[PDB]
RNA sequence: UCCCCUGCUUUUGC
RNA sequence: AGUAGAAACAAGGGUG
């Protein structure tokens, strides 16, 4: 007997056991060294597969240019990048007319958002490129050093604090002659100035930080991503907002729809095309991928696109939300980190930065390297390679989701003109089909016709991965669709373990996790009770808060034998506390804390919902409750959780490697900048609820708060005469120091 | 301007015109004659890389009345030392090719050494550090990372160049993995997990699911990959407090685990013992050192290539207590030194989250199944043992199990997934998922079409370069499509 | 006192003052969130390997002078060294645990009702009751259900509204709160919250998740409520189903809706019926609202509508008074009438007996769109003032009025094919019909109608035969005013007889309610519907009705077999095939039923041809009448979402598809269990 | 409920070579 | 060589 | 040596 659990498909439908095809349960792949050669790899595949372009040299920035646009039409089926102008305005066009009044209702609600958005609002993002330092920073790090700048350099048309008043200034910016930056340098800590002519800085605003990507599921080989500065996220803020708008009033369009209202959409289509179409109708569903989505789209399409959609609309509008593809255009990426160089004989090895690059001996590579560096030398600009072509960070998510959309709809009876037609679902780069005709040969027909628009508009379809069915079965982002959606548990595997926010809020989101996967992904009874045991044995071993009756041996065993000798009420103590576990089925909705709430002592109730307590602190509303979890597939969402604030919501400490670096000076920074916040917390008790919004300085609404509170008070009669004048004179005191 | 005062007029059936007949789709049709077997790599069979021994793993054994993490780690492994007689000089059978294995005896001398000094100590510590000897230094990769200059300093040497980054050399399967998959998938005479407590139960519902839940945890407690799992968990979870601990000196960390026997009576069994190096571990994929010694009774000269990495020494001789009588058999030692990072040691803690996914195929099987019959027929699914699926394979035909066997072989596949982690097998299942779909459609005679099955083919091979595990699951889809389209 | 004082030695310091004076209160939440640490990456890899440290968490300075610095085992809980980038002190879990068991003590009363939502989920979980499982097939839509037990509709807007007028009155700002249920609820959380040392944001948060309608898109098989909704988990299966009421007094609005929707399905499900009466009483003892029986809440809820109206009568309770009519209720205010039975020629020149009331009358009609006064006499109507709130609602007011009065007009202005008699010869009522036909369109009926100036008293408007407002001309007796409610509402409950074929008629014997009746509106239940029958799931889809028939075909196939060898008609009648004739054409029905007994027959008399999965297939279609044919049917076909699917007499067939080598039963693609031989 | 195999052979596997018995 | 600092911080987008 | 796989770890910085 040799056991293969690959035979089990011979029963069991392949969708109906589709979870033991996804090994989750094992580490995913990680990136160990640089990025430097995916990144240069993927510039080639890019100028590779639009060679038969246009080379231009750009005046501003000196850097060549390749432009595919109504290049040759294709001749293989090998990816393209030569989008026909005419083609994208056609479809666009078509667009329009299937859903009249759509690109104008979204561009109204565009122009209603783009003159209420603040600057603040670009502080929601995640490592973000820095020109000032020249490195990945967080997005609110990242724009407080690029307004600091910009006020350094006589621009501040950002004072109001609108977003729009923040892309005037990166204009202005742009159009200045020379620009001043501050850099750190130790040997001590010891400030410079730098210059930076116009091309230099314009070429920072145009540079895009590439990386590895890892822990991807499913990809033998790893591939790079980018992320662009901040002068370049506002305008795309604004395209995304307009692409939301569009794809929200569009049917076959998946985003931003996300999980169960995907699948209800896609059974829709299916049963639309199969129950209507008569037994005649022959019926085919593609459950196709679209190959190197990211390198063959153009930002000079979109640019097209959202010239289209913008038609009969004031020219301010216009010109902000067309500068995005403008500055995308343009675009340079950095090379990674660079090399690394070994020595077996003297047992040495070093770093190469990828600056160097542009004119070091080829000695040292490989093959494939040294073709790589070759073949990518001639666009190395002050150690950055310009890429005109493609899309590399894919941040025109649902623009591309757009086009993608448009060619689906350029397949209504009207349009195809013929028996065949077609419909479907599309999200980002993914695509279900369905093609209706009368024969196979109507199928084929139909299927070759949208493989050949697509290519006419700049999409490829991977014939190496996708495959046609009857509309019975077929696979979209993962969902199994099998005469209904089938649901598969192992993309969720690794949700189930202690998230690490901290002992409640693990609680909580573990036992969040199982319900909804109860309800989503079919997580049987039985099942679900022995993921609570497990669960609750992990977070045990995890945050080592075992039963006090246990003797295993750590270092919080003694607090936590106390405590429960202490008590008297034994199962009304928290698991985060060595109390037993009383969830079950029915009560996984209801929180720790309330689920106990009657079994505990009035002191360790006490005690332990002390609002006084030092370990919990509370940031801005939006990160009440709420985490931060990433998927097997897809981008990090945003979880929320039911839990008490108690003194198990503590937050864990944070890295202190700055300590050793020349950046060491921000830190110091950063706590005061807490400091003076904190004390605002102090003076208006909801700035943390409601952002305040005002012209004036600090210190003057705090006086002007100060004294108001402190006469008000007085008149109240809560306070003595002698501690009013004392803070009258430490006010003015305060008031006359504000001057100097 | 251009755009404004655009019109649509026949651009796209202009283009199409124009572009040339060689751009189309043409769907290949997939019959039962189409699909080939995947085509495996050549080479060197493959060799053994799990993180401690499987099948050929033997313990030391103590009846102690303490439950999972109690007891001191140190003192265990003392007394079921102290449990054998019949240690012996050791001596080298199988030497590793590429090292020093002298180092390697200089290394479990050292150790036998280290616990009969704590053991006439009458203290023992939680943690016990090992001296610095040259042997340990070597055999833990001390002092190999070559020094950091800069470029400037070293450009002129002659071999400077850059790291090799070449292809992995491929091996071929071995039969080795077969056995071990079938040793894993098997009954074993003693409990393994004991799992916590939880609320009682109130509603019918959760009674049923009581009920179920303990059928589960029976099939389950008494699997072979259940005591992986549990071995896996403690040695990744003592391997990576230690590393954040003392990450300057060489710990030594006992493999321990307990169990629970048929007769009730608990145990603690001690497979072997583990070095850990210095461990200033700063990325995710950071890699410290361990050495590691495993008792076992397995002769290495029968299946030498499987054990490439080891060095194997005979360390004494056993009396075991058969039906029949007594017989002597030798007791050998196999070590070898091993390197985890953080992100491997983290994913090692969780396998416990493995038997979720068996048990969760196996509770929706049983569900299709009661919903046609209006009745919970997991009792009647696994103590009859009516219904059977394919789950193996033998000379005569394909071999049939019942659900629990289907339940325990679902939790050994998981357990190697965890067990044999790396980028070859997330790539082969992602492709060949499609091939997979591609067989199931065609079995529903959904007239399934290709556009580049070729190309597919060459995408699944690509990912088949020296892993065993992957290559166990090619052969097994091989396997599949043999008898998925007679 | 201590804020100026921070203030004081926060300008002490030269770049600190720089930081205050030289940053606007609007660029704060720029610098208020800088910071150097990136966002966690791995956080369940960094808690374990940072759980494993002396000092993993972070506190407040204060915890300093809090808790000892070491333990009684001489552990130490708090080290001085301070966290990267604040004043926090780094601190070991044991702190932690230090607190829960030697920290201050404070009173905590303030939590349960600050904390409100969460309170309440364990109180209705506690007081819940819990009934049988059932096992069987669960059909699950995806929908947008809305997931809070309890909000005041509310937005994110006036939410935030009143939240910081109860929170943070100081910093409400320049609004001003203006309808009645903010200033209670406003009102309420300020005597509620009042003397709370629980953390502002803290509050105002939970008030936001108290007072705030969340939705989400989820699969969801029963009742769709938000106190079911939030027990899903517990209630719905991939095979079960949980019954269970939670324990919070089931809003009045939910179970009224519930039992309408449920008494609509069960009259329609009882129209078919051999015995429309007493499968109604069977069904109507076998079905529980919200985990409570039907015919409990029909003795206890007094509730207006034809469906539940109906199932009273049929149980022999009492009944609303008035006269349902075309979905709107006639209260006759003043006069008399007596029934006469007329003949009369149609439009479409067909003859037919109408029964036509005698006498001057007067009634308001009260709607769920529109309210009016209709003075009328024998067959010619005196006056109609109408109050609809839309031109379409005001169009079927006028309608329904004008076939009320049972003028001749209407009679002849009838056009085209109409038919009085079903698709199966059941006989109409031929009120109804006309009432049907003239609400498919009414511009003939208008045109045919007449005309009358009218002469604009009270500010009274016209209608024209195009439904605009005419004020100078009006059609013949109508006027349109728009008034709010009708007179009184009418409470007289009386008692009537119930047909065999569900026919209410008034203790004289005038019909007061018939099963055409009933409207149409396919909605969902709000509360759990348990229609707990043998085979009673027709709120599924039509495929779901015939997978479900033919698993309940095979479970049953030993007592099934037994009944059709030995008594066919038995099986022939089980109130389990009707479902699936529902979807078979009507027309066509019976010319498949006795043409499927025929072969049964032929197949009782010739031993050994004896096909089981021909029976399978075939039982189904024989449930109705026999209308004797020589036709000789190769496939039947069945109507899902209008679409007409053929089953093959002798073949496979995609509807329905049986593997001889799995020896398994598919049926639309779904398995329909296992065949024995 | 007690977990058995068909084939859990009772002779063949002498003496269990992964955790056998071997007490004095 | 002792001592001090550091364990995601030159690298994780949408 | 070992981990591992298209590039890395096998400690990195600083001071006397």
């Amino acid at each position: 007997m040799d056991v293969n659990p690959t035979l089990l498909f011979l029963k069991v439908p392949v969708q109906n056991a589709i979870s033991t095809t996804f090994p989750y349960t094992g580490d995913p792949p990680y990136s160990h060294g640089t990025g430097t050669g995916y990144t240069m790899d993927t510039v080639n595949r890019t100028h590779k597969y639009s060679e038969k372009g246009k080379w231009t040299t750009n005046t501003e920035t000196g850097a060549p240019q390749l432009n595919p646009i109504d290049g040759p039409l294709p001749e293989d089926n090998e990816p393209s990048g030569y989008a026909q102008t005419d083609c994208v305005l056609e479809a666009m066009a078509f667009l329009e007319e299937s859903h009249p009044g759509i690109f104008e209702n979204s561009c109204l609600e565009t122009m209603e958002i783009v003159q209420q958005t603040r600057v603040d609002k670009l502080t929601q993002g995640r490592q973000t490129y820095d020109w000032t330092l020249n490195r990945n920073q967080p997005a609110a790090t990242a724009l407080a050093n690029t307004i600091e700048v910009f006020r350094s350099n006589g621009l501040t048309a950002n004072e109001s604090g609108r977003l729009i008043d923040f892309l005037k200034d990166v204009m202005d910016s742009m159009d200045k002659e020379e620009m001043e930056i501050t850099t750190h340098f130790q040997r001590t800590i010891g400030k410079k100035k730098q210059r930076l002519n116009k091309r230099s800085y314009l070429i920072r605003a145009l540079t895009l930080n590439t990386m590895t990507k890892d822990a991807e599921r499913g990809k033998l080989k790893r591939r790079a991503i980018a992320t662009p500065g901040m002068q370049i996220r506002g305008f795309v803020y604004f395209v995304e907002a307009l692409a939301r708008s569009i794809c929200e009033k569009l049917e076959q369009s998946g985003l931003p729809v996300g999980g169960n209202e995907k699948k209800a959409k896609l059974a829709n289509v299916v049963r639309k095309m199969m129950t209507n179409s008569q037994d005649t109708e022959l019926s085919f569903t593609i459950t196709g991928d679209n190959t190197k989505w990211n390198e063959n789209q153009n930002p000079r399409m979109f640019l097209a696109m959202i010239t289209y959609i913008t038609r009969n609309q004031p020219e301010w509008f216009r010109n902000v939300l067309s500068i995005a593809p403008i500055m995308f255009s343009n675009k340079m990426a950095r090379l990674g980190k660079g090399y690394m160089f070994e020595s077996k004989s003297m047992k040495l090895r070093t770093q190469v930065p990828a600056e160097m690059l542009a004119n070091i001996d080829l000695k040292y590579f490989n093959k494939s390297t040294r073709e790589k560096i070759e073949k990518i030398r001639p666009l190395l600009i002050d150690g950055t390679a310009s890429l005109s072509p493609g899309m590399m960070m894919g941040m025109f998510n649902m623009l591309s989701t757009v086009l993608g959309v448009s060619i689906l709809n350029l397949g209504q009876k009207k349009y195809t003109k013929t028996t065949y037609w077609w419909d479907g679902l599309q999200s980002s780069d993914d695509f279900a089909l369905i093609v209706n005709a009368p024969n196979h040969e109507g199928i084929q027909a139909g299927v070759d016709r949208f493989y050949r628009t697509c290519k006419l508009v700049g999409i490829n379809m991977s014939k190496k991965k996708s495959y046609i069915n009857r509309t019975g079965t077929f696979e979209f982002t993962s969902f199994f669709y099998r005469y209904g959606f089938v649901a598969n548990f192992s993309m969720e595997l690794p949700s189930f373990g202690v998230s690490g926010i901290n002992e409640s809020a693990d609680m909580s989101v573990g036992v969040t996790v199982i319900k909804n996967n109860m309800i989503n992904n079919d997580l049987g009874p039985a099942t679900a009770q022995m993921a609570l045991q497990l669960f609750i044995k992990d977070y045990r071993y995890t945050y080592r808060c075992h039963r006090g009756d246990t003797q295993i041996q750590t270092r919080r065993a003694f607090e936590l034998g106390k405590l429960w000798e202490q008590t008297r009420s034994k199962a009304g103590l928290l698991v985060s506390d060595g109390g037993p576990n009383l969830y079950n089925i029915r009560n996984l909705h209801i929180p720790e804390v309330c689920l106990k709430w009657e079994l505990m002592d009035e002191d360790y109730q006490g005690r332990l919902c002390n609002p006084m307590n030092p370990f919990v602190s509370h940031k801005e509303i939006d990160s009440v409750n709420n985490a931060v979890v990433m998927p097997a597939h897809g981008p990090a969402k945003s979880m929320e959780y039911d839990a008490v604030a108690t003194t198990h919501s503590w937050i864990p400490k944070r890295n202190r490697s700055i300590l050793n670096t020349s950046q060491r000076g921000i830190l110091e920074d950063e706590q005061m900048y807490q400091k003076c916040c904190n004390l605002f917390e102090k003076f208006f008790p909801s700035s943390s609820y409601r952002r305040p919004v005002g012209i004036s300085s600090m210190v003057e609404a705090m006086v002007s708060r100060a004294r108001i509170d402190a006469r008000i008070d007085f008149e109240s009669g809560r306070i003595k005469k002698e501690e009013f004048a004392e803070i009258m004179k430490i006010c003015s005191t305060i008031e006359e120091l504000r001057r100097q | 301007a251009y755009v404004d005062g655009f019109e649509p007029n026949g651009c796209i059936e202009g283009k199409l015109s124009q572009m040339s007949k060689e751009v189309n789709a043409r769907i290949e049709p997939f019959l039962r004659t189409t699909p080939r077997p995947l085509r495996l790599p050549d080479g060197p069979p493959c060799s053994q890389r799990s993180k401690f021994l499987l099948m050929d793993a033997l313990k030391l054994s103590i009846e102690d009345p303490s439950h999972e993490g109690e007891g001191i780690p140190l003192y265990d492994a003392i007394k079921c030392m102290k449990t054998f007689f019949g240690w012996k000089e050791p001596n080298i059978i199988k030497p590793h090719e590429k090292g020093i294995n002298p180092n390697y005896l200089l290394t479990w001398k050292q150790v036998l050494a280290e616990l009969q000094d704590i053991k006439n100590e009458e203290k023992i510590p939680r943690t016990k550090n090992m001296k610095k000897t040259s042997q340990l230094k070597w055999a833990l990769g001390e002092n190999m990372a070559p020094e950091k200059v800069d470029f400037e300093d070293c450009k002129d040497v002659n071999d400077l160049k850059q790291y090799d980054s070449d292809e992995p050399e491929p091996r071929s399967l071995a039969c080795w993995i077969q056995s071990e998959f079938n040793k894993a998938c098997e009954l074993t005479d003693s409990s393994w997990v004991e799992l916590d407590e939880i609320g009682e139960d109130v509603a019918p519902i959760e009674h049923i699911a009581s009920m179920r839940r303990n059928y589960f945890t029976a099939e389950v407690s008494h699997c072979r990959a259940t005591e992986y799992i549990m071995k896996g968990v403690y040695i990744n979870t003592a391997l990576l407090n230690a590393s954040c601990a003392a990450m300057d000196d060489f710990q030594l960390i006992p493999m321990i685990s307990k169990c629970i026997t048929k007769e009730g009576r608990r145990k603690t069994n001690l497979y072997g013992f583990i070095i850990k190096g210095r461990s200033h571990l700063r990325n995710d994929t950071d890699v410290v050192n361990f050495v590691s010694m495993e008792f076992s009774l397995t002769d290495p000269r029968l299946e030498p290539h499987k054990w490439e990495k080891y060095c194997v020494l005979e360390i004494g001789d056993m009396l075991l207590r058969t039906a029949v009588g007594q017989v002597s058999r030798p007791m050998f030692l196999y070590v070898r030194t091993n390197g985890t990072s953080k992100i491997k040691m983290k994913w090692g803690m969780e396998m416990r989250r493995c038997l979720l996914q068996s048990l969760q195929q196996i509770e929706s099987m049983i569900e299709a199944e009661s919903s046609v019959k209006e009745k919970d027929l997991t009792k009647e699914f696994f103590e009859n043992k009516s219904e059977t699926w394919p789950i193996g394979e033998s000379p005569k035909g394909v071999e049939e199990g019942s659900i629990g066997k289907v339940c325990r072989t679902l939790l050994a596949k998981s357990v190697f997934n965890s067990l044999y982690a790396s980028p070859q097998l997330e790539g082969f299942s992602a492709e060949s998922r499609k091939l997979l779909l591609i067989v199931q459609a065609l079995r529903d005679n959904l007239e399934p079409g290709t556009f580049d099955l070729e190309g597919l083919y060459e995408a699944i091979e690509e990912c088949l370069i020296n892993d065993p595990w992957v290559l166990l699951n090619a052969s097994w889809f091989n396997s599949f499509l043999t008898h998925a389209l007679r | 006192m201590e804020r100026i004082k921070e203030l004081r030695d926060l300008m002490s310091q030269s770049r600190t003052r720089e930081i205050l004076t030289k940053t606007t209160v609007d660029h704060m939440a720029i610098i208020k969130k800088y910071t150097s640490g990136r966002q966690e990456k791995n956080p369940a890899l960094r808690m374990k390997w940072m759980m494993a440290m002396k000092y993993p968490i972070t506190a407040d300075k204060r915890i300093m002078e809090m808790i000892p610095e070491r333990n009684e085992q001489r552990q130490t809980l708090w080290s001085k060294t301070n966290d990267a980038g604040s004043d926090r002190v780094m601190v070991s879990p044991l702190a932690v645990t230090w607190w829960n068991r030697n920290g201050p003590t404070t009173s905590t009363v303030h939590y349960p009702k600050v904390y409100k939502t969460y309170f309440e989920k364990v109180e209705r979980l506690k007081h819940g009751t819990f009934g049988p499982v059932h096992f069987r097939n669960q059909v699950k839509i995806r929908r947008r259900v809305d997931i809070n037990p309890g909000h005041a509709d509310l937005s994110a807007k006036e939410a935030q509204d009143v939240i910081m007028e109860v929170v943070f009155p100081n910093e409400v700002g320049a609004r001003i709160l203006t309808s009645e249920s903010q200033l209670t609820i406003t009102k309420e959380k300020k005597k509620e919250l009042q003397d709370c040392k629980i953390a502002p944001l803290m509050v105002a948060y939970m008030l936001e998740r108290e007072l705030v309608r969340k939705t989400r898109f989820l699969p969801v098989a029963g009742g769709t409520s938000s106190v079911y909704i939030e027990v899903l988990h517990l209630t719905q299966g991939t095979c079960w189903e949980q019954m269970y009421t939670p324990g919070g007094e089931v809003r009045n609005d939910d179970v009224d809706q519930s039992l309408i929707i449920a008494a609509r399905n069960i009259v329609r499900r009882a129209t078919v019926s051999a015995d429309p009466l007493a499968s109604l009483l069977e069904m109507c003892h076998s079905t529980q609202i919200g985990g409570v029986r039907m015919v409990d809440i029909l003795r206890q809820n007094p509730t207006e509508e034809q469906a539940v109206d109906i199932c009273k009568a049929a149980m022999g309770l009492r009944i609303s008074s008035s006269f349902s009519f075309g979905g709107f209720t006639f209260k006759r205010t003043s006069g008399s009438s007596v029934k006469r039975e007329e003949e009369v020629l149609t439009g479409n020149l067909q003859t037919l007996k109408i029964r036509v009331h005698e006498g001057y009358e007067e009634f308001t009609m009260v709607g769920r769109r529109a309210t009016a006064i209709l003075r009328k006499a024998t067959r010619r109507l005196i006056q109609l003032i109408v109050s609809g709130k839309d031109e379409q609602s005001i169009a079927e007011a006028i309608i329904v009025a004008m076939v009320f009065s049972q003028e001749d007009c209407m009679i002849k202005a009838v056009r085209g094919d109409l038919n009085f008699v079903n698709r199966a010869n059941q006989r109409l009522n031929p009120m109804h019909q006309l009432l049907r036909h003239f609400q498919k369109d009414a511009k003939v009926l208008f045109q045919n109608w007449g005309i009358e100036p009218i002469d604009n008293v009270m500010g009274m408007i016209g209608i024209l035969p195009d439904m605009t407002p005419s004020t100078e001309m009006s059609l013949r007796g109508v006027r349109v005013s728009k008034m709010g409610v009708d007179e009184y509402s009418s409470t007289e409950r009386v008692v009537v007889s119930i047909d065999r074929f569900l026919r209410v008629r008034d203790q004289r014997g005038n019909v007061l309610l018939s099963p055409e009746e009933v409207s149409e509106t396919q909605g969902t239940e709000k509360l759990t519907i348990t229609y707990s029958s043998s085979m009673m799931w027709e709120i599924n889809g039509p495929e779901s009705v015939l997978v479900n028939t033919y698993q309940w075909i095979i479970r049953n196939w030993e007592n099934v077999k037994i009944q059709w060898s030995q008594d066919p008609t038995m099986l022939y009648n089980k109130m389990e095939f009707e479902p699936f004739q529902s979807l078979v054409p009507k027309a066509a029905r019976g010319q498949y039923s006795g043409f499927v007994r025929v072969l049964f027959q032929q197949m009782r008399d010739v031993l050994g041809t004896f096909d089981t999965v021909q029976i399978i297939k075939l039982l189904p279609f024989a449930a109705a009448p026999p209308e004797q044919s020589r036709m000789q049917f190769s496939s039947l076909t069945v109507n899902v979402r209008g679409s007409g699917m053929r089953i093959v007499v002798r073949g496979n067939s995609p509807v329905f598809n049986y593997n001889k080598a799995t020896k398994r039963l598919t049926v639309l693609g779904k398995d329909a269990g296992a065949l024995m031989e | 409920y007690s977990p058995t195999s068909p084939s859990y052979s009772p002779t063949s596997p002498s003496y269990s070579p992964t955790s056998p018995s071997y007490s004095p």
